[PDB]
Order: structure tokens, then sequence, then C-alpha cells
């Protein structure tokens, strides 16, 4: 008994997470990846059905601004810098081998010519650099080289273009411009957001301009219950409790034109039964 | 993703040789029908790509590839990184 | 060894630099009386040179 | 089998439930301690009389221990103890710097989850649960949803009843991929909602110590666990010998399965969770004696819920990628604002982007 | 780096330029040049254009090593993707680095 | 946080007066308040979660490789626990199956040694239907020993040797 | 001299560079002693006590140590610092009775106990168990 | 005792009589390998004697790994025939077996202090640079390594008698010190 | 060659050093220093008393901290667990790396494993290869007579 | 923590890595040897033998036996004795 005692203590010696199961609950110890997609999963992907990592949203960082930013330049200097060093190299090659001195001159001119764009290149400045929010950058490599595989292309492009371009202004809202989106909203229907953000003359891109009428609208929710809303909000409440508890963001939903808080006060204060 | 990376790199490419082609005296109206051919014409398995580190046990091979392109079942696919192992 | 040596021998540089080297400035210390232990080390040099 | 530590404090080595709720139920065989009846001076002479016949004694002797070893709040605690001052200490501390005083959301939630169902009776007294039933605390992990869930393993766990058929905790498990609505519906969001995923892919399978129960019971189901086994029966993967079944001849009395270690269970494709039971225990007359709805959810984690990404009062009812609108690629909305920014009057798409409808995890799970 | 230079994208390059200097429409110089420049953006491209990683495994039949160039045969092999599986009867990896 | 230093230094003050009767125990307790344990601010889950602790530390105690003095306290503190609990539905003490049998036997002894006191406590206990039998003593995820020489060699053993030689 | 000088010596001695085409640069900052030790034939370091000095013909030495920080440029735009803390450069004799030795401080029973004699003055120091006074 | 080495490993040379162009032998071997920045030498690897050979310009064949003297030359003819098909004038001249490594177990803890100190002349114990005795066996020029845990392994032997003998002549003292 | 003549000599005077504290010193790695070490040995027809484990004991404890007791006593475990075969055909360097392990944590002055690597250079994982043959008997290699503040009956 | 024991010194390691790394020169054919001599001898008229070694990248002994071939060395009084590229 002592020794088999001995044997279970040097076993808790040698023993070992949960870690190494989560997704690919069967995994190869060699290489680390799980067996095939079945084919429901095929299928499933066929539909379009977002899997949880598809739908995974990160916030942007402040850091990562700025690398965005950094990035971009970056990009946009090598690739504008490519074919001219690539024009300068034939040229130099052309010199190598060109059996003649008028010809060798006039080459040397324009390699001359050629490193004097190339310096020119070199020196633009970053808001010509930067581009038009519209104009195709490499952003699939900034995904690799500059971000470590944490953003995919798509999400960057579409951060780049929409939001973090310098042409977005994302100074903060003033009265004047609040009014006058409310009007042009108003006359021109709240469902061309894009011709609201070109019309309204301040560079705004359009979900900029529904985000700010959305926080200062005042038909977002229905401000008035009603009695079929109050018999609603009532047999939602029995449907969904758990006993003392009561989730009322799962409520809300069932709920048309209603938030937590309004849900929180009408049950506390009129539908409680005590 | 393929066909992604084949855009981009025939795009590249040309962007990179229009310098030439202007230079040396021909129009880009040639650069434009290059690219257009290219593209058109895109449409035994090999794998041609480099070796990060191939490593020989008693018989077991290990393959580190840095990058290639393979030709599957007439089928290309890309890989930026492969972890391969055989046994002779 | 060269503070060593110097200390050792009373000579000042280096040892093959000997020919220069001030001679007479490290020497036994006098424990012979404590009055010749505490004249020795108070003892002034003036070198002729 | 006896249960016993395989590891030392965190897994136990393979054994029949069968054979375990058999033990135990002929070591209480007509004991009177499996009764899950409601408990109850005539009495206390029955009471000595069955004290002398247990313990060997005389009847005086039987009432003496009765009435000597008899049992033996009020908010003001004094003459403290170690544990007791601590306790002290915490609620000055407490009481100093807090103003309210109250039960957290979360802590009202867990408690009422646990107490939910106990002790509450059947309503038809025919589905009354047998004296003794091997009721198993399994637990499923929720999947990777949040980022963060990789770091902690969130869980929900539910009181299965043994000597119940599997598919009956299959069909309990409640999971928003069960709920996904396939199709994108970008050119006009008012399409009849095509059937959710529980419909189109019922094939599922639990995967318990080397043996794959799979659900084959309709007709849409088909074998999830052939493409592992045709996976491991490649060239080597150290896995190897695994079984099969159909999972709705086998109950989980009939299992062979270790407790703590994590188990699969794979649904919709390729949505898996660890399936693990932390414990085996006999069923006690406190709790839930129902067999209806004994497939009991003790406790979930209480998701987040994603709210739209232009006004934050409300959830996200569509997704919409390489959106023209949207700062983010995968950009959430609800039905407000997704038909104000991307329809401009009768349906038709404004700029492109691919819009799919988005069940919130932390609503429907 | 005569490496690129033999696949769908690098041959079909190959046949047009020539298709090109039978046309009388560009100079073998110009030629060679835009092969060289091909050579260069797709090896930057695949090393910075690409992330994903495959797992192969097979029944190396036969290799070669030479002049900076693994030549490896393999049959009965099975690739995997990030999550599809490929498999073949025989497959040649031509690796240089 | 503290819980395992009172039940330490209760069974020490039980042991010290080297009896068995429950009268020892009666007194302790109310002397040491130990009743009053329970007393304090605690919301349910957290007053549910203490009392379990409590329970799980006083059935280990119980069990063995402790002396039958330690164990026969630490069975009254079962019981004076599970009595006195301020939870509705009063927490029971988690018993595994293959301690079933230590237990058993030591409930046999007890009758046999005329330590009533002990076994009817046991006798209770079980009536009142405080124990879930569960399969091991604690959900799974992810002092005064008895030492093997007294049961090797004792006065009788040493006894019949001598008389034997 | 031990406090001030010697750490203005390794002070205002010029940073050694040197040139490959890497570049090497050498920069000592701060001096180190410690008390008079003696290593045994095993290497087991040990207090020195002046009269084991004087009875083993010892030198009455204290170990002398120095921090460099070495910084290599690769004219790859990058810069390598890495500091060797307390480099071991030399043994400086001791001044006996001097802040530096052992018997500093030491009360005159100390000293019986170690057998020096406290009327002794110190000032000189031991060279091979030779007690070795500095003439001005 | 009963128990006899068993031989791991053979290495033999063989001269092919004539230069080769190691770069066409490379370019049109199956199995060879050839890295001049790194050896100069072509390795070639074979399945059904499981062996390595080693081909040198001047035409001197290295064969190794083979378990057994008729294995290994096999090994060395088939490598031979190998060349030969390559358009070499390759020929089987001068085959000589030039090492015999062999190992075995004695199933004994050994006490490698005590044998070190009762045979400082001949035996080498550097428990920092390797955690075997090294015994310099003089009646053959044989070099065994003795660990701890009792497997001894012979190497330096041109003849399957030589090590059999130094086995024979080892394991009495191992048995004197028997751990 | 003088660096291994130096480690000869060093061994010879019965105070040896480690390979590892000669290639510290030296501009050669330790491969080089064991080659010309075997070298010399056969050249010169000379040979070396083989190193035991309290050769180290006290060079080791002194670059440490550590108080003379806690060096007799670690020297007493590394002596006595030699003795007991705990540790077969393992360096006696390591073993005294885990002797000064288990001394310095029962000790009042304890010292962790990185330190005792880099002083007897040595790697953590083998002091805890070491250590873990030793593990279970750590009571009775350490003196009868041994005082400590952390009890030798409970250790990591 | 002077000379505190390691196995191996990092600049030791590296340099060895890089040795294993770069490898020994190879002999490369006499005539693209020759090519690259003649080549380099149109940018100065003469060379020194360990810096032609560089540009040639070829063992010392081959280098100098096809030096010998072709090329011979002149005796300066400025610096030394060196190798002239020209055979005449
Ligand atoms: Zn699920
Ligand atoms: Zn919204």
């Amino acid at each position: 008994q002592n020794r088999e005692q001995q044997e279970e203590l040097m076993r808790d010696l040698a023993g070992s997470y949960m870690g190494h199961f989560m997704k690919p609950y069967f995994k190869d110890k060699v290489t680390g990846v799980g067996p095939p997609a079945n084919e429901d999963t095929r299928e499933k992907a066929a539909q379009g059905i977002k899997a949880f990592e598809e739908l995974l949203v990160t916030k942007w960082k402040n850091w990562e601004k700025a690398l965005l930013r950094k990035s971009v330049v970056s990009d946009r200097l090598q690739r504008l810098l490519q074919p001219k060093l690539l024009k300068l190299e034939y040229l130099h090659q052309k010199q190598s081998k060109v059996s003649s001195e008028l010809e060798r001159q006039a080459l040397e001119k324009q390699g001359r010519e050629a490193e004097k764009e190339i310096q020119d290149i070199n020196q633009l400045p970053e808001e010509a650099l930067l581009g038009n929010r519209l104009d195709s950058h490499d952003w699939e490599k900034i995904s690799n080289i500059n971000f470590e595989g944490s953003r995919s292309a798509e999400e960057i492009r579409k951060f780049w273009q929409n939001s973090e371009h310098p042409s977005i202004n994302k100074q903060e809202w003033s009265r004047e411009e609040e009014e006058r989106l409310q009007a042009i909203a108003a006359a021109h229907g709240h469902l061309e957001w894009q011709k609201i953000a070109e019309e309204l003359g301040t560079s705004r891109s359009a979900f900029q301009c529904l985000q700010k009428f959305q926080q200062h609208n005042k038909a977002l929710k229905r401000k008035e219950w009603t009695e079929e809303e109050d018999r609603m909000l009532t047999q939602l409440v029995q449907e969904m409790r758990v006993g003392s508890h009561i989730p009322y963001r799962r409520i809300v939903y069932y709920m048309e034109g209603r938030d937590s808080m309004q849900l929180i006060y009408r049950w506390t204060k009129s539908l409680d039964p005590g | 993703t393929v066909p992604k990376l084949y855009r981009s790199v025939i795009e590249d490419v040309i962007n990179d040789v229009r310098d030439i082609f202007l230079d040396d005296g021909v129009d880009e109206q040639v650069l434009m029908e290059l690219k257009t051919l290219w593209e058109n014409k895109l449409m035994e398995n090999v794998v041609v790509c480099q070796y990060d580190k191939i490593h020989r046990s008693k018989n077991k091979w290990k393959f580190h590839l840095k990058d290639g392109i393979m030709n599957l079942n007439g089928r290309d696919y890309i890989f930026s990184k492969a972890i391969g192992d055989a046994e002779w | 060894d060269g503070l060593k040596y110097s200390l050792a021998t009373g000579n000042w540089g280096d040892q093959k630099k000997a020919h220069q080297a001030r001679a007479g400035v490290s020497q036994v210390l006098n424990r012979l009386t404590f009055a010749s232990t505490l004249s020795h080390l108070r003892r002034l040099n003036s070198p002729i040179g | 089998n006896f249960p016993e530590y395989e590891l030392p404090e965190l897994n136990t080595r393979a054994f029949h439930v069968g054979a375990f709720g058999e033990l135990w139920r002929g070591r209480l065989r007509g004991a009177g301690d499996l009764s899950l009846r409601e408990p109850p001076a005539a009495d206390s002479d029955r009471e000595d009389a069955a004290v002398a016949r247990d313990l060997d004694c005389s009847l005086e002797a039987a009432a003496e221990l009765r009435a000597v070893c008899g049992l033996d709040e009020v908010i003001p605690e004094n003459t403290d103890l170690v544990t007791l001052g601590v306790r002290k200490r915490f609620l000055e501390h407490r009481e100093e710097t807090i103003t309210i005083d109250r039960a957290c959301r979360q802590e009202t939630f867990v408690y009422e989850m646990e107490s939910h169902a106990i002790g509450k009776k059947p309503e038809n007294s025919a589905d009354m649960i047998e004296e003794g039933e091997l009721i198993l605390s399994v637990n499923i992990l929720y999947p990777v949803i949040f980022h963060k869930h990789k770091e902690h393993k969130p869980y929900q766990t539910m009181l299965v009843l043994g000597s119940q058929k599997l598919t009956q905790l299959r069909d309990s498990i409640r999971c928003v991929s069960d709920l996904q609505i396939g199709g994108e519906f970008s050119n006009t969001p008012d399409q009849a909602p095509e059937h959710i995923s529980k419909d189109l892919y019922k094939s599922a399978f639990f995967y318990f110590e080397g043996t794959f129960y799979n659900d084959k019971r309709y007709p849409e189901c088909r074998d999830l666990s052939r493409t592992i086994i045709e996976w491991s029966e490649s060239h080597d993967r150290g896995y190897g010998k695994f079984q099969t079944a159909r999972m709705e001849d086998f109950t989980f009395n009939d299992l062979c399965i270790k407790l703590g270690f994590p188990y699969l269970y794979c649904h919709q494709g390729d949505c898996e969770h660890v399936i693990v039971i932390t414990d085996i225990r006999l069923v006690h007359h406190d709790d839930c004696l129902d067999r209806t709805l004994y497939p009991l959810l003790i406790k979930k984690h209480w998701l987040w819920t994603r709210k739209c990404f232009v006004c934050k009062m409300y959830t996200a009812r569509w997704v919409t990628n390489n959106d023209s609108f949207a700062p983010e690629d995968p950009c959430f909305f609800c039905d407000v604002c997704f038909r104000m920014l991307h329809y401009d009057s009768e349906g038709n798409k404004l700029g492109e982007f691919l819009a799919y409808p988005y069940v919130d995890p932390g609503t429907f799970n | 780096y005569q490496l690129y230079r033999n696949t769908t994208l690098g041959n079909s390059l190959q046949e047009s330029l020539d298709e090109l200097i039978q046309s009388q429409q560009i100079t073998p110089q110009l030629a060679l040049q835009v092969l060289l420049q091909f050579d260069k953006a797709i090896n930057a491209a695949l090393a910075q254009r690409v992330r994903n990683r495959v797992n192969f495994r097979g029944s190396l039949n036969t290799y070669r090593f030479c002049d900076n160039v693994w030549t490896f045969v393999l049959n009965d092999v099975e690739f995997r993707e990030v999550t599809e599986l490929i498999k073949v009867d025989k497959v040649k990896i031509v690796a240089c680095d | 946080p503290g819980l395992q230093t009172d039940c330490e230094a209760l069974l020490s003050r039980f042991q010290e007066t080297d009896s068995v009767r429950f009268e020892d125990f009666t007194e302790l307790w109310r002397n040491m308040k130990f009743g009053t344990i329970f007393c304090g601010r605690m919301r349910n889950l957290e007053k549910n979660m203490f009392t379990k602790e409590a329970l799980a530390l006083a059935w280990r105690y119980f069990l063995p490789p402790y002396t039958f003095q330690i164990r026969v306290g630490a069975l009254y503190l079962l019981y004076g626990l599970y009595n006195t609990q301020l939870c509705q539905p009063k927490q029971k003490i988690r018993v595994a199956l293959k301690d079933w049998d230590e237990v058993l036997k030591f409930q046999q002894d007890l009758v046999n040694a005329q330590h009533f006191d002990a076994a009817y406590i046991f006798r209770k206990l079980r009536l009142d239907r405080a124990f879930h039998f569960t399969a091991m003593p604690k959900l799974l995820s992810y002092k005064d020993p008895s030492d093997r020489v007294m049961k090797l060699i004792t006065s009788d053993v040493l006894e019949e040797m001598l008389n034997v030689h | 001299f031990i406090q001030m000088s010697v750490q203005r010596i390794v002070e205002d001695a010029p940073p050694i560079d040197l040139q490959a085409p890497p570049r090497y640069l050498l920069k000592f900052e701060q001096i180190y002693l410690s008390k008079p030790t003696h290593w045994e034939r095993d290497g087991a370091p040990s207090p020195m006590m002046p009269n084991e000095a004087r009875l083993r013909n010892l030198t009455y030495s204290a170990p002398l140590y120095v921090d460099i920080t070495k910084t290599v440029i690769k004219e790859g735009e990058e810069q390598l610092q890495t500091q060797h803390q307390k480099t071991f450069i030399g043994k400086i004799p001791i001044m006996l009775r001097s802040t530096y030795c052992l018997l500093n401080g030491l009360t005159d029973r100390d000293l019986c106990e170690l057998n020096e004699c406290p009327l002794d003055p110190g000032g000189y120091f031991i060279i091979n168990g030779s007690e070795k006074v500095l003439i001005a | 005792s009963g128990i006899v080495p068993q031989l791991q490993n053979i290495v033999s040379t063989v001269n092919l009589g004539c230069k080769l162009d190691l770069k066409t032998i490379a370019l049109r071997a199956r199995n060879a390998e050839y890295n001049p920045k790194r050896f100069a030498a072509v390795i070639m690897r074979i399945r059904e004697p499981r062996t390595t050979a080693l081909i040198f310009s001047s035409g001197k064949m290295v064969c190794t790994g083979a378990k057994s003297e008729e294995q290994s030359r096999l090994a060395a003819r088939k490598y031979a025939r190998v060349v030969q098909k390559l358009g070499f004038p390759a020929k089987f001249l001068d085959f000589k077996i030039q090492n015999m490594v062999g190992s075995c177990d004695v199933k004994f803890p050994i006490r490698l202090e005590g044998l070190v100190l009762t045979h400082q002349q001949f035996s080498s114990y550097e428990p920092e640079l390797f955690p075997g005795l090294i015994y310099r066996m003089i009646k053959p020029r044989i070099v065994l390594l003795i660990f701890v845990s009792g497997k001894v392994v012979l190497t330096g032997a041109k003849v399957r008698a030589e090590i059999y003998e130094a086995f024979e002549n080892i394991y009495p003292i191992l048995k004197g010190f028997r751990k | 060659i003088a660096s291994a003549c130096l480690y000869i000599a060093c061994r010879q005077e019965g105070v040896p050093r480690t390979f590892k504290e000669i290639c510290a010193v030296s501009r050669i790695s330790k491969k080089e220093i064991g080659r010309c070490f075997k070298l010399i040995l056969k050249a010169l027809e000379t040979s070396v008393d083989l190193i035991t484990t309290g050769d180290f004991m006290s060079r080791f404890c002194s670059n440490l901290c550590l108080p003379k007791q806690v060096q007799m006593a670690a020297t007493h475990i590394a002596r006595k667990a030699v003795e007991l075969d705990l540790v077969p055909g393992r360096s006696p360097i390591s073993v005294a790396a885990a002797a000064i392990y288990m001394a310095s944590q029962a000790s009042a002055e304890k010292r962790t494993q990185k330190e005792i690597g880099d002083i007897a250079g040595v790697a953590d994982v083998t002091i805890r290869q070491s250590y873990r043959l030793i593990y279970p008997r750590a009571p009775d290699l350490f003196p009868t007579d041994f005082k400590f503040d952390t009890p030798v009956d409970k250790l990591p | 923590t002077n000379y505190k024991p390691v196995a191996n010194h990092q600049y030791n390691i590296e340099y060895e890595r890089k040795k294993k790394e770069d490898g020994k020169r190879a002999r490369a054919d006499k005539q693209h040897v020759l090519d690259m001599l003649f080549s380099a001898f149109e940018k100065h008229q003469y060379y020194n033998l360990k810096d032609l070694v560089d540009i040639t990248k070829q063992p010392v002994v081959y280098l100098k036996e096809i030096l010998k071939e072709i090329g011979v060395q002149n005796v300066k009084g400025i610096h030394k004795n060196t190798w002239e590229l020209k055979p005449e």
C-alpha cells in the first residue's frame, strides 16, 4: 500500500490543460492540425454563415492607427520608387554595354534626369503622398509585414478608406454643422446618407453623419408606453425570468424601439405586480 | 486567394515595366495588351518553393519551406510557410 | 604586478624602464623600536638629480 | 467500477456509470435513506425503539440519547473567532467603502440560475424520478465567441439525469450556432428567413473516451465522425481504435467515462464544445424531482451583447462585410440603421456590401 | 532566380512575351528585363502578400540535392491547408534558397 | 479564510479532554459559540459556498488517517454544522463511494465500543438525509494522523510474543 | 588616491575606438574595490588579515573592478550597447589602517583579537609579507 | 557470459578505380546529395541494405551504416553498379572494412568511479565532457563506451572477432564492479 | 594548450574547476579545452584523480552568500546522495547545484535555480533533473543537527 | 561573476555558425575563372594576390596555379613585388 501511494505521488510529479482541446479537440502532435472540415462545415460555409472567429470584432487602438498611417506612407513611397528605381537600373545596365561614347553621355543625362525624379519622389509631402481615400494600396502586405497578422487585409482597407484617412473630418461637430446635417437629412430624406455627407460641405463620411443624426435623434425610441406594449413586456418578462434576475437587455430586442433603461423603469415603477 | 495574388503580381509587374516601355520607345498600348494577354492566358503535380530547413532524422524527413506555389491536381495553391513530414 | 613590483623593489616606472626608475621610494619599514617605526613613516626624501 | 483518482486531484479512471450506480444503490438498499419524500409524542417512542434496535441499547438509553443530542439570524456578532473576525473586518470595510450594499447583478443571476429549480415537485406525479437516478453535473464549455474566451473558458453547467437517453442533452444544449440563418440578404433584406441552422444541419455527435456517438436519428443527419475516423485511419496520428454508435440506443447510465476529463460534443458542422462531467451523485430530495425538464441549465455565462455600431441603443440584426459605408469591415447594425444606410427608397442596395442576418450570441445563449 | 518561371503564372508570361516577340511589337532585351522584374515582383509578393500555413504528409520516394536546390519526389501525399484536404498520388517539390 | 484554523482549534480542544461523549462537544460548542460561525451578513450565494466549504473540511477531518478521537470530534462537528445552517436548502455533506467502507466500519466500531453518542449522531445524520452520495469528494474540472507502527506492534502483540517465547 | 585618483584616472582615460566596417567602443566609468582578499588553492576567496599576509608572505592587495560599457556599430542603423559590470582589472596594494584596510574603524580590543598592536600606526604596505613604507 | 555484442554499424572503403565528376552523379543519381560548400563528397542512400555511401572525386567510396559484412559488401557493389550505369568506368577494387561499431547490455548498473580508480592507465572518465567511461582496450585496439546503465558500445574494430574478444575481456571487469 | 594545462593543474592540486569556469576565462570554447585536456593527458602519460562533488562545494558556496552552516549542509547532502546512488551517472556539478539549491531553500537564505545555475554553470533544467532524483530523500540527506527557519519537511 | 561559467562564448558560437554557413570556396572551372580575371583586369592595371582572391573567390593554391599559367609577378620598388594580370 505504501509503495502504491509512492507511485501515485510520482505520477503526481509526472502529471499534467483545457486549452489543448478548445477548437481542434482532435489535433496532431507532430503538425498540430485537426481533422479536415466536415462536409456539413463546407455546406455551412457555402451558405455564408459567418463563424465565431469571422464575427469577432476588436477595437482599433491608437498605436494601430499610427502604424496604419506609417505603413500606408511607406507603401506609397515604395510603390512610387520601384518604377523609377527600375528605370535607373535599366539605364545603368544599358550604360554598361553601349559600345559608344555620345550615346553613353546621352544615357548619363537620362540617368541624371531619373535620379532627379527619384529625389523629387522622395521629398514628396505627406499630404500628397497619402492619396484620396479611394486609391488602391497594398493593404494585404500591411496585414503581414507591418501588422503581424492581427488584422485582415479587408479590415485594414475598410478602416483606412472609410474612417482613418486624413480626408475624413474627425474634428468635433459644431452646432451649426449639426443643424445643417439635421436639415439636410429632413429635406433629402434619411435614406441617402452618402449624398447627405457629400452635400454637407465638410469632408465627412456617411457613417459619421448617420451616427451624429442618430445620437441626436428623437424618434429613435417610441418615448411613450401603450397597453399592448405593456402586455408584451409583461409576457416577455414572465417568459424569460429565472427568479429575481430579469435580464432587460435580452427582453429589449423583442420590443420595438426600446432601451433597457426604459424597460427597467417600466417594470420597476408601473408593471411591477407589487 | 490565388487569383487575387496573381492579379496583384500582374499589376505590380506592369507598373514596374511601364517606365521601360515608355523609355525604349514602345507605346503604353503595347503594355495594356500585354496585361490583357497575360490575364487571358492565365485561364504533373509540382511544387516550386524555397527551403528553410530540410531536417533528416534516421529515416524521417522534416521540411520547413519558406514559401512556394504548388500545382496540385491541376489547381494552383500558394503557401507562405510549409511544415511537412515524410518517411523515406 | 606593476604596483606590486614598484612597492616591492622601490623602482618607479615599468620594470624594463629601470634605467630612469627612481629608487629608494619604497623601503622596508624599520621595526627596531617604536620611535624608529614612527620616524620612518614620517621620513622625507630630497632627491639630488 | 470504483471511481478513483487517475491523476492526483484532476482526473478519474474510466468506469461504467451503471456499475457505479448499482454499487451505490446496493450499499443503500432498504436502508431508508433514498426516500425522495418531503420531511415529516407518539413518534418519540417509535424513534426510541428504532434507535435501541439499531444501536443495541435500552429504551431508556435511546430516550436519553434523543433528549441529550438535540439541536444545540441575529445581526450582532461579538466574541468573534479568527474567521468570524475576518468576516467582521470585511463587513466593516464594505460598509465604509460602499454606499448601496446590495447583491450585484451577476451574483443574483448566478444564484437564481443555481436555485432556479430546487424542490420543484412534478405536476403529474408520473414523471417522478426513481429513488436513485445518478445525476451527472455536466458542463459544456462555451465556444470561442469573444477573443478572451481562449484565456478563461466559460461554461454552462447542466444537471443531466442518469439512465436518460442521449439526444435529450443534445437537444437541450442551447448554443447560438443552431439559430444561425444562412445566405446573404444584401440585395433585399425582406426575404423570407431561411430555415435556421437547427433544421438544415441536424447532424451532431458526442465523443466520450474513444467512441463517436453519432446523432443519426433524422434522415438529414449523417455521420460527422466519419471524417475524423478517416483522418485518423490515415498514415499515423496516435489516435486509433475509434468506435461508433447510434446515440439513441445508449444512455448516460450505459456510458464509460472519466470525471473532469475533457470530452467532445460537435454539432452544426464544426461547432465544438468541451463536455466535462464534474461529478456524479444520487438524486436527493431537496433538488428537482422532475423528468420533463431535468436537462436543466444550472448556470450560464451571461455573454455580452453586441450593439449597433451606428447607435449604441440596439443590438446587431445585420452584419455587413466589404461595406462601402462602414468604418470597420465587419460592421454590426440594427434593422433601423441598416435600412436607413443601405437602401435608397425601395430596397435597392446602395454601394457594394455583403449583408448577413446576425443573431446576437448574448441574447439567444 | 530562374525558379518561379515554371508555374502557370510564369509559364503564361513566357508564352505571352514570346507571342509579342514573334509579333515584332517588343524587343528581347525588354522581354528579359520584364522577366527579371516579374521574378523580383513574384518573390516580394509571395514573401509579403501571403500568410497561410500548409502541412503535407507523404512517403518520400526520392530526393536530390545539388547546387543549392532540393528535388523531392513523394508518393501518396496529402496536403492540409487552413481547413481542406488535398490528396495526390505523386508530387514533386523543387526547393531553392 | 481562517475556517480551517477554527476547525483545528475546536478539534484540539475536544481531544485534549480525552473524551468521546457528546456532552463535552456541546459544552465546547456553547463556550466557543461555534454555532455563530455562520452568523454574519452574507448573501445566499457566498453563504452556501461557505457552508459547502465548512462541511467538506469537516468531512475530510472525519475520514482517515486521523486518530479515532479526531474522527469522532469531526463527526460531532459535522452534526453541529449541518444542523445549524442559515441556508434554507441545507447544504449536504459530499460522501464518496471509496470512503463509504471506511465510514461504515468506523460506525460499526463506534457502536461496538459502546460509544452510543457518536453512533446515534451518525444515525441521525443519515436519517435526516444530510449526505450527497457523489462519485468523488470534490467536483473535478480542467495534525494528528495515525501511524502504521501501532497497527503493527502494540502492547497486546508484544505481550503475546513474549508469552509465546 | 583610492577614492579619487584611481577613479579620475579611469574616467580621464580616452575611450578605446577600434575600426574593422564594424566599429567598437569601450568606455570605463565606475571603479569598485573589494576588501583585501586571498584565494586559497581551491580558489575559495577569504578576507586577508594583515597578520596572515605577514606570516604567509602575501601581498595585502584589494581586487579592483571597473564597469565597462561596450558599444558596437555595424553600419546597419543598429547600435548594441552591452555593459560588463565590475570587470576585474587588477589588485591595488592597501595601506594598513586606511579606509580600505580591514583594520578600519576596529576598536583597540578588536585589533587585539586580530593579533594587531593597537599602538601600531599603520601607513605602510605588506608586499610579499614585507612591511613597505613609501618615503615622501 | 552468454550475451554477445550486436553490430550496429560497419564502415568500409572501396576504390572505384577511376576519377569521377561529382556534379554529374549528383544531377543523375536517384538519392544523391552534393554540397561542395559543406563537404567534398556525394552522399547516396539506398533502402535494401540501409546504408549511406560517400563518393569522392578520386574514385574512393566509403560505405557506412551496414549491419553485417555481407550487407556492407552488397551495398558497396550496389553503389558501384549505380555509378557504372551513370557512364563511368567504375570497378570494385580494394574493398576493406574500416570500422565495426557494436552495442550490448550487460544488464546491471556499473560503478564507473571504481572502474576508473582501478583502471586509471586505460580508462578516461570525464563526467563534464561525456557521461560515459571511455576504456581504451590494449590487446585489441578497441574503444569501449561504458555507461552506468550497463550499456557498452565497442568501436574501432576491423573484424567481428575483435569486438567479441574485447567484450569477453571487459565483461569480467564490469562484473567485478557490479553496482 | 595553456587552458588545458591550467585545468590540469587546478585538478591536480585538489581545487578542481569546471570546464565552464576555464572557458569563461579563456578565449576558446569548452570543446577545445576538453580536447586539449585529453590530448595532454595522453601525451604526458599522466593521470588525474576523478573529481568529487565535495571539491566544488566550497567555491560554489563562497561565490554565493550562503553561510558556512549551509555550505556544510550542502556538502553532506551531496556526499550522502552520491553514496546512496540517488544520482547515477550524472555529473558531480549538477549534484552539487541540486544540493546547494535544497540547502538554500531549506535554510534562512534562499536562492533560486537561476543564480545557482549561473554560479555553477549548470542549466536550470539540469538542476531540476538532478533535484527530482533526490527530491523524495531530502530529510535523511540533511545533517542530523541542522537549524533552519523554513522546514526541511516542506520544499518546492 | 567575472568569468561566470559558460560552455561557449556568444561570439565563438556565432563565428562557428558563420564559418559553417559561408563554407569553403570551391574550385570553379578554369574558363570561368579566367574570364573573371580578365574582366577585372580592365578596372586596374595590377592586383594584389590577397585582394584578387576576394574578387575571384577561388582557392589560393588553385588561383595561383591559374595566375602562374598566364600571369606573372613584377618586382616593384615602392611597396613590394605584386602580381600583374598582363601575361606579357
Ligand atoms: Zn454549439
Ligand atoms: Zn442602430
